[PDB]
């Protein structure tokens, strides 16, 4: 026993317990993930809208003010 | 009859719990009377009321061997419905019941009066249905038996048991209890 | 021995826990990759954004 | 560097150069003067001031109501939010439901549901009122389900749902749990996590009656057959038989066994003690 | 009874990297937290933006009409 | 005997290689993220300067339309 | 009631001022006047969850502004009435969606395609149960995507894509797309650890054409890179192999359980050795 | 149904019409209702699946706008047309995002000039299997990025460059890369755990030119990062460089499996080992 | 081309032309146009690789905003010369990089004043070395990121700040700082787990006072947390202030060389354990 | 000569390796001059230059001993100047050589003769210059060896070799080297 099985229980506690705060730590990251990636879908949406509107609203009112 | 929307509640009291039936208000039945509840298309069960001073209208109290049979959840929803019985074509002459012990702290070989047992079935639980893989409790002489009914004979599913029906036990398997009378085989 | 068939049983339990860190691993890498893809979108509509207001002032302020 | 006695000052000077032009009272006046409380109000917080510079920022809100601008008002009014944040809660709780106000109407229905979330973080920080809390919750969650923000309307609910679990309201809990459970199920990033909500199910279930708890652990493991062969399995079996025998230390030795490996934070040990008082008895 | 001494050379190098995953892990939750600030900080910036043109807009058009 | 053996032996290669994995996947999520954080800064910026040259335009134009 | 009644009262009061106005005009400035009271009753209607009605709301304004000459508003009103009506009647919402992609596309604009495609394959397979077209909205979308050279999102389709025809009996397909997503991905530094797993199901595919078929393949992949030859999935190739090809069914049970034992199989696998099991 | 035959019909009939419209103009409303067509035309033809057509609509709108004093639409299509052509003929593709480049650089807009130079490359060395030029290019946006304090970016265009010149046995200029990106990495939190694999490569050069100048650059890496003197490449290292010493071959190959087994060699560090027994 | 000669004659030429333009116009409508070609000349230069023509350009061009009635690009300016001139001379960066967070602090605009902040402060820390001032900046930042609700931000200044001032024997000052955050970090589902080290190196900062007051500062973030209890920072803090009591200089010292092998630590943590070695050593 | 900067090169063939003396191009010196090389600051030494055909002019060649005992790498900048010797102080009377095995291959057991070796030192590089502590080969019949300069007796760091000297061998750490005759200690 002696060395061989302190080491053997010590050292395998030990991992188990290590392995298990590694599980906690990636569940919490992916769902951080996820979340951010809703954000982002939103963002790209409210950005076409604005490009869109700057651009019609440009064109037309030079269009307009040339003409009159 | 017609059946009512009634709800699963806790059994008032040990000896209302001992006394093997479904407890209800004192408005609405007596004791004695039979009903059947419904608690889904597939599986329904027939049961004997018995009122008591503590029964909130509008549920129906069960004890722990009847909820674990019927497999109930306390507040759930179920219909229950007044059940006429035969008496002519399925009453209960004899049956079997399995019999155990129902307390592991006090395993015991002593003698037990299987005959003496019998007649103080008929003494309690007189005039109260039984159907087969019914679990109950049985107080004799302060102990607590887990019975199991394993036949009945007028084959009936149901039906009504009178004052001189004769009972019979038998050992459950892996058990050190020694019956000795004639409920026996 | 018996105490050996502890620590085999302890040695299955590791041998499942890192498997399911791995799969959780991967896929946290696909979810990255796929939002890089999305922050370079943005950020190549907003310079185009940026510019195409900047014109505008300029023009209608020589109009005015 | 200056120091906050000449900063005040001149943010008084501001002021009172506001207050004069508004008194000869036009549109320029007016916007002058909201302009002045504007620079008043910075000049204030980079004071360290903090009450001088809500009053100012709640006057200039006040003055773009008067005139016909409405997201000006909700601005200045959010902002008035976040400087009384420190000074006084309850103003700041008032402004902020202004601010609310304002922007639902035009349909900007998610601003409006962090602002129901901050105004629920201070209820339940500072102020000791749980319940009001519980309804703001409520009601960001379902501005958010209003979008299909599935992923941001799942917080609010378990938030929700322990709360309501301290309060004894046990039937919500259960169902907002198993709701949560059942969704994240299927999503196979998700699926990780499920394993917990069972769990923090089952002994809500157990704390109305035992047998109870039996038959929904069943039901769960039917119904997700990874659940059957965790470690939060194993204890919710081992609980249910050691207590049918009104066997205390097996209980106590149990949950000593489980703990040690993996340490349970307030919750769990609150409801776990609430169990053996009530039910072991 | 010498191959076992290489079990106990086996355990230490895994313990070893398991340390070293763990620290990794944690600075990135630290990074992942703040990113997800700043993402909070521009959605705002865009509604704003967006508001602000719209009502323009329809000002100088209704304006000119 | 020798089967209680070999197994430890072929019990500890496995978690060693499934180690080094998870190594190599976390080195390259870092610098992934590290990357998308600088992308992310250089958005911040753009979106502030046109947020607030599209004000000082507007309101431009609003002054200068109302004195016409 | 509270907010129910008095936010139907005020909803009913704007549709009748719409009403009222476009009899009237039957100018511009009614007919926007009206969309704009059209938009907000719709949004009140939304606060009380009525969403039949903001649906109808939201189309009848989409319908105003596709009379007069704006098209952007139109297609952003359509998409929201479908979204809207993704509650009660699905048929509404992909007539919705349908019409939106439609205007969207005209414009030259690809990527906001893609989405609606996606939404509109999501509803048809999760309520009408079907998925022929499920199919065809995911390959349309793949197409779109990759058009634009955004890959992963492509992949991303093309795997549902895969997996959905190889339920359904056409194989070749299936294998087709498994192989161009792995051997692409293999190259990438970064997803070089999840081909493993692609190359295998195309294996499963194949195996379910005729062994020889599998034999090959695998032998064909192993030599394309040799990291596939990890024990892990290959043995149980070869070892499902081996059984069947002495009829032996014992054994490839006894494997299968195995396998099992250390990682939970999906219904995707379970279903395709049955289906192996049996023919033996 | 999307059928190509009058998506076709009607880009021919788009663009016949756009050539009629511009040939009347022997004041420049043609030009913009011309440019306009065209760039319909094109979008039309890119739904179509024929991507040489669409390749010259968007180029010919970017002549007719460039002609105009507008030019920052010139650049947009421009790199539009590149982004079609880059399935049939890369060599066109070169030719117009070089175009674009140049306009971009002129404007004052160096991070977007990078971007362009990077994908000329990828080009380059994707079909066109050359890569001196790969080498300038990435050196040009290398330089682009680290003007604006863009670090990352630059470090891997670095690392790019230093991959490609140590292939093709041009050393020194590997070897200078790789220490400095090394360095560089050494003194951040992050990247900290990466940075022992550099400092290895950088060591595998120093072989190449004469054994002892690599047994002294790995005691000046080990003096100078302390944490690289126990992982695995210092070792190794030490291993190749002592069975090196006494023209021992064979526990040279016995290492070298030996560090295989554990981890697979890539391509260049099998390449770069073999070259290394090659010498003896 | 390439030709950095010509590109930089065509820079100069376009500079010179500017100049006379603006002499020339001084004898608006031209200063706008004087404006863009110093833009475009700066541009050039930058291409050209002389930073410092391009700095004075971009300064130029700011000063020609400052006096026409614009601030805002004055500011873009100015950030601009700063980077420019970050590589030559780093004085004139610092100060044009003051300028624009002085404007910027003025309009209103707050977190844009504190990243530039964290930039003069890098500078300093990196070139000039004086400690001092980097602390000062440090503080001016985390004030600002802590007054607009961003916690995550100040919470990092502070920890930079703290470690400085630890570096420079103010001891008292760390360790609140260090306090403050460890709380802040019990009270969060994901930093958690990373909160007990900031309670260790607080402990640390106490032994250099006194190893009572210590003892102490380790019972109470006992009792405050108690799953700092278990991990190994605790076990080594109490056998090295065992081994200080007991005198045995060699225990600590074999202790202190155990936990090396086991892992590698910082230069911070070596330079702490070598001062409280020497304070020991003193005793035996 | 003044201290120009050169290039450290490989040897151009085995026999000059061999012969102890730095190559150098017959365009700069002639054979027999020394010359201190300066690497570091605080880094000199003695090489004694020989020409031989081929090599570029402004590179020095050295054996891998010379390198890995100086500490040059192939491409590095050196610099190079003239050294006169002080026949008064400097002339080599006896020198302490360390002797030990350079091939683990060749190990033998075979007896040793300490003198003849002796005689074959002064015959090779008799007249050339020798500092503490360099390191060198050692061609015995047959046998590759290693030697290490440890002491010098006319102490003085460097001086120039002559004829005079007995240098007694001693084998340290290890060595199996089974010596004979009378020039040991």
């Amino acid at each position: 026993a002696l060395s061989e099985i302190e080491t053997r229980h010590s050292e395998i506690i030990k991992l188990e317990n290590s392995i298990r705060e590694l599980h906690d730590m990636f569940m919490d990251m992916a769902m951080l993930v996820e979340s951010q990636g809703e954000m982002i879908d939103r963002i790209e949406y409210n950005v076409e809208h604005a490009v869109d509107y700057v651009e019609r609203a440009v064109s037309d009112t030079k269009k307009a003010v040339k003409y009159q | 009859m017609a059946g009512r929307s009634m709800q699963a509640a806790r059994c008032p009291t040990d000896e209302l719990s001992l006394s093997n039936c479904a407890v209800v208000s004192e408005k609405d039945y007596q004791s004695g009377q039979h009903v059947i509840v419904r608690t889904s298309p597939n599986h329904k069960y027939i049961f004997t009321l018995r009122t008591h001073p503590s029964v909130v209208p509008g549920s129906v109290a069960f004890s722990l061997p009847q909820r674990k049979w019927a497999g109930l959840s306390i507040g759930q929803e179920i219909e229950v419905a007044l059940y006429s019985f035969d008496k002519a074509k399925q009453c209960i002459g004899t049956m079997t019941i399995e019999i155990d012990f129902l307390q592991k702290k006090n395993i015991d070989s002593n003698p037990y009066d299987t005959d003496k047992m019998a007649a103080e079935f008929i003494q309690q639980f007189n005039n109260q249905a039984f159907s087969v893989g019914q679990q109950l409790v049985f107080s004799f002489n302060d102990k607590l038996f887990g019975l199991l009914v394993k036949d009945i004979e007028a084959k009936i599913e149901v039906g009504l048991v009178v004052g001189n029906s004769q009972v019979a036990f038998e050992k459950a398997e892996n058990s050190s209890l020694n019956l000795i009378g004639k409920a026996k085989t | 021995d018996q105490l050996a068939d502890e620590s085999l049983e302890s040695t299955r339990r590791m041998l499942q826990l890192v498997e399911e860190s791995k799969d959780a691993g991967i896929r946290t890498l696909v979810m990255l990759d796929e939002q890089g893809e999305q922050l370079e979108r943005i950020e190549e509509g907003m310079d185009q954004i940026n510019k195409d207001m900047k014109e505008a002032e300029k023009n209608l302020t020589d109009l005015g | 560097g200056m120091d906050t006695s000449g900063k005040q000052a001149e943010a008084m000077a501001l002021l009172a150069e506001a207050e004069r032009k508004v008194k000869n009272s036009g549109s320029s006046k007016i916007e002058e003067a909201c302009e002045i409380y504007a620079r008043a109000a910075n000049m204030f917080k980079m004071a360290k001031n903090w009450s001088a510079a809500g009053n100012a920022f709640c006057q200039a809100a006040q003055l773009h109501l008067q005139l016909q601008s409405k997201h000006d008002a909700a601005t200045c009014f959010v902002d008035a939010g976040n400087a009384f944040k420190k000074a006084d809660p309850q103003e700041a709780i008032n402004c902020l439901m202004r601010a609310i106000e304002i922007y639902t109407d035009m349909g900007r229905f998610t601003i409006a549901a962090k602002h129901h979330i901050s105004i629920a973080e201070i209820y339940e920080t500072e102020l000791v009122d749980v319940e009001k809390a519980i309804a703001h919750y409520e009601q960001s969650a379902d501005y958010y389900k209003g979008e299909e923000s599935n992923s941001s309307a799942n917080k609010c609910l378990l938030k929700v749902a322990g709360y309501a679990a301290q309060l004894e309201q046990y039937q919500k809990a259960i169902d907002i749990y198993e709701q949560v459970g059942t969704s994240a199920m299927d999503s196979p990033l998700l699926k990780y996590s499920a394993k917990d909500y069972f769990f923090k199910a089952a002994l809500c279930h157990f704390c109305i009656d035992m047998l109870n708890a039996k038959l929904a652990v069943q039901k769960y493991e039917e119904l997700f057959p990874a659940f059957s062969d965790s470690r939060e399995c194993k204890l919710m079996k081992k609980l249910l038989e050691a207590h049918e025998e009104q066997n205390v230390d097996s209980y106590t030795e149990s949950v000593k066994e489980y703990d040690s490996i993996s340490r349970l934070d307030q919750w769990l040990t609150t409801m776990l003690l609430r169990i053996k008082k009530t039910i072991q008895g």
